[PDB]
């Protein structure tokens, strides 16, 4: 009872980076030593949860020929006496007893922690055996080491070495075309019905994960029982089915990194006949056209910094910029702040900075100036060393990332002296866009805006409300067409 | 007019409960426990 | 397998001091009867990892023919804390009988971490039992322990005491010659092609180890079976054993892996130098012979500057119009006397976490030692004056953290060192008074306003990076600004050449983007602020006490 070889999709790059690692030095002793290169003993996979993990070492593992040395990670450190180590010296010793074998370290975070996050002695017992006998394996003994995790920040960093793990494996979130691959092979023993279309569900669901797309046809099935119940004929899942349970469940982010791609098209912002040809060079020019850098030699300004007036400036001015990307946008918001006092302050930062140039393309959006970097970086500081860890991870990530792969940041805030200076240091802020105050000539195409899936009788003058407003912005236009809206509703009462 | 606020931390314990050397098993084999009231346990004599 | 001398490059010149500090009482002890004192017991070997410092120990035991030992870092930590004093006592018996013996340890950082910071029982129970076996034993048996670890000032500082580890030794990165000898040890077995050029790779790979370029070629004959996988597949096994001599390592492949590959052990700065001249920026002729007789003369002539009782020239500094070129002689300061030197600025490295923030300094002062000549400088002083803090009325003072440890041991450190500090600020009005003294800044270096005239020369050294029209327009580009440096000159090449990404789907550089870029000509230098300091050039002796 196990699982094949060709029951996952969406991985397809990732299955081919890994089948030439682990499964063609373990069938072939040849093609290495003719070639003078010793094979890697050591491979690590990471990357979110429900993506397929532990599912692809068992596919990997399964039809190839091989022992599958399974290991779990809270199964171990659970002995008494001190003997966790003599059961990681009999798994490495009978591995080599009837090579190829694949010794399979499932959940190695739970593990190996930091040496500043120590519990204890047996802790430091076990991490120290394990990188004794990682090393012991330099003999050619045709024993892989598979080791997957779901942090590769909180593991200990002396796993990285020349020889203990040299490869890392990253598996991203499937595409469009990943996600209806997983469908096919997920409604194969289910009986379907003629309504559904699988390419409207991989369209809908965007920021959807491996273990999402389980959850979207279980549910519907068992929605189509809760109807069929009365004194097994026909058990068809049918479109309704699929599209109740697009509304009473929920993807992956349950307040979390937020995987969506809410992006609105353009003529949704009012005006901008000016201001669109300025944010045209920003997000689709270095996707469209990279040469242009790579010839001249120039970096590409990978971050604009937006401040306006009030009523429009946060979201709206920002995301119908990335039109034509609409990747996985990862952003900070107010929630996400120092709610932990040791640690988990720009941690919780450190895989949003790491991850952008290795998930690219990925999107991060910054606000809420005011409230990271006030009070800190001012001339008074901050004295006692308490939460002065804020204004660091800021700056010092900024010299140490280039534009090698496609990363994209946004600032954006009410006050734009309310910020440290040195977030506007040269070679990362030399564009300054300003998103100005929408005038007469725009203001009544907000007007034609916000008021999209509404019944509009077009017989009315939309400007002369908008003659009216002066010193009113976006957020009063939106205050003055919500109470036509609200007796509009009272005359239906 | 102002303050400073800092929290902690702590790590309970971990054990192994290891015990029971041998040189103390082998003192306590040989050893007598106690016989009730008439329940000798005998000499015994002979091969001359 | 064992190793000798051929199996390791690079660290040449760092080898041989290696050599002749522990041949000399394993071989030769009849120096230590001629001299009367006694010869060094404990040396430390420290640096990035990666670099071949367990290499280094298997060589020099073996090419020696002395009695070697390993002793792992976390094979000691696996056991418990009876059975790892036991084996650590076992291991010195033997190497007594069998001397001249080579005692090798590994990994001191597990064994010895700092301990004040986390106050435990294990921290001081296994290097106790070492510190009373390691001093403790008197036989005469000449045996020479070796450590070795990645930071210096990692490790407990009880170690570094007389007696017991006194010699430390720095492992650096190895050169372009020398990381040329790194791969042709490896390649020993690789069946390479014929267009692959030897000293092509060396200049490819700036800052890799020697453990990154063994990873680079490796991924890059990993790279020449994935494109022969169409060729055979992986369902024969290995039935068609005739294709596999046709498997040549051929140098684009080389290529490819530097583009998938990454630098590891540059997570910090440059260890060795930076090369920019004087000549890379136009004219300031006038302080080149200037700080000519002031930094390079005690250097060359030791005597003859210190025997008529005069300071050390230790500190100069550069002022005048603020963001004026200073900045841009951020980089080309160090190649005049040809010195180490790591620049160090506040938001950069002494804005770090609380513990962190003075060790940064104490490896410029481990330079001064231990990897001597050093040259320290610090740019941008006025905003460095918001983290020390400025004194106000008669009754003031500097209260900042970094201070202490700064003007204490810039001074106590003599001339043989070659301790060089250098500042550049940008405004002399908002300068703390509680750091100037008289010792410290008493070479008066004016830099004046870079030469608008003249600054056609600045950017002909700056457009040397890209492929331009040889029908170039320097008429009045730079001299219409008076205000605009080398550092604000590049966003008029920002100008003229951000319309690449524009128009597109040609030409590519016209005489129209130099000619039209003379609309935004601003000056945010004015010569207001240049001319308050123009006097002080002159008279800035009578004033180089407190302001
Ligand atoms: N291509 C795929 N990618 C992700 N998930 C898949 C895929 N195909 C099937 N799945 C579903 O996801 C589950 C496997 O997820 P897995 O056990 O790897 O969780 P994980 O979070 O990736 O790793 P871990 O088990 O360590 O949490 C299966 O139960 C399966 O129904
Ligand atoms: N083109 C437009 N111009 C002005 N207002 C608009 C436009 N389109 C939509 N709006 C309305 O204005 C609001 C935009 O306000 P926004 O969310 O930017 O607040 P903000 O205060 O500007 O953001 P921040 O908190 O970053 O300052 C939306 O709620 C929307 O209904
Ligand atoms: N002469 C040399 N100089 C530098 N590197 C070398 C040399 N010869 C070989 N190498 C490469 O460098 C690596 C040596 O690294 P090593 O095994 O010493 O790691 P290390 O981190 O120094 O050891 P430790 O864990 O004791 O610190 C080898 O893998 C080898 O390919």
């Amino acid at each position: 009872n196990e699982v094949g070889y060709d029951d996952i999709g969406g991985c397809r790059k990732q299955m081919a980076q890994i089948r030439e690692m682990v499964e063609l030095p373990l069938r072939h002793p040849q093609l290495f030593k003719a070639i003078g290169i010793k094979p890697p003993r050591g491979v690590l996979m990471y990357g979110p949860p429900g993506t397929g993990k532990t599912l692809m070492a068992r596919a990997v593992a399964n039809e190839t020929g091989a022992f599958f040395f399974l290991i779990n990670g809270p199964e171990v450190m659970s002995k008494m006496a001190g003997e966790s180590e003599s059961n990681l010296r009999k798994a490495f010793e009978e591995a080599e007893k009837n090579a190829p074998a694949i010794i399979f370290i499932d959940e190695i975070d739970s593990i190996a922690p930091k040496r500043d996050k120590t519990n204890g002695e047996v802790e430091r017992r076990v991490v120290s055996q394990l990188l004794t006998l990682m090393d012991g394996m330099k003999a050619r003994s045709n024993v892989v080491v598979i080791a997957a995790t779901n942090r590769p920040n909180s593991i200990d960093p002396a796993l990285r070495r020349f020889g203990r793990f040299d490869r890392e494996v990253d598996i991203g979130i499937p595409d469009a075309t990943g996600r209806l691959e997983v469908l096919r092979i997920h409604t194969k023993n289910m009986k379907l019905a003629d309504d559904v279309d699988l390419e409207a569900l991989a369209a809908e669901t965007h920021g959807y994960v491996g273990a999402d797309i389980a959850s979207l046809c279980s549910e519907a099935a068992m929605q189509q029982i809760r109807e069929k119940m009365d004194l097994l004929d026909s058990l068809g899942v049918t479109m309704d089915n699929f599209r109740f349970a697009l509304g009473n469940s929920n993807p992956s982010a349950l307040r979390e990194t937020v995987v969506e791609s809410v992006n609105v098209t353009w003529d949704d912002v009012g005006g901008l006949d000016e201001i669109k040809e300025e944010l045209k060079e920003t997000v689709e020019y270095p996707v469209l056209h990279p040469d242009q850098y790579t010839k001249f030699g120039l970096s590409p300004s990978k971050g604009v910094l937006f401040y306006g007036p009030p009523g429009t400036g946060k979201t709206l001015l920002a995301k119908a910029v990335a039109t034509e990307v609409s990747a996985n946008f990862i952003s900070v918001k107010g929630p996400e702040l120092l709610s932990m006092w040791y640690g988990e302050s720009e941690s919780n930062i450190r895989d949003i900075f790491d991850k952008a140039r290795a998930a690219a393309p990925t999107v991060v959006f910054l606000d809420q100036l005011d409230s990271i970097a006030k009070a800190r970086g001012g001339s008074l500081g901050d004295a006692g060393g308490a939460s002065d860890r804020v204004v660091n991870q800021l700056l010092t990530e900024m010299d140490g990332m280039n534009a090698k792969k496609n990363v994209f940041v946004i600032g954006a805030t009410n006050r734009p002296d309310q910020i440290d200076p040195a977030i506007l240091r040269p070679g990362r802020l030399d564009q300054l866009i300003y998103v100005p105050l929408p005038d007469e000539n725009a203001r009544l195409s907000i007007l034609n805006a916000q008021l999209r899936k509404t019944p509009l009788e077009p017989g009315l003058e939309l400007t002369a409300i908008a003659k009216a407003t002066q010193g009113f912005s976006g957020a009063d236009l939106l205050y003055i067409v919500q109470r036509a809206a609200k007796y509009a509703i009272k005359d239906s009462i | 007019q102002i303050f400073v606020k800092t929290l902690t931390g702590k790590t309970i314990t971990l054990e192994v409960e290891s015990s029971d050397t041998i040189d103390n098993v082998k003192s306590k084999i040989q050893d007598k426990e106690g016989i009730p009231p008439d329940q000798q346990r005998l000499i015994f004599a002979g091969k001359q």
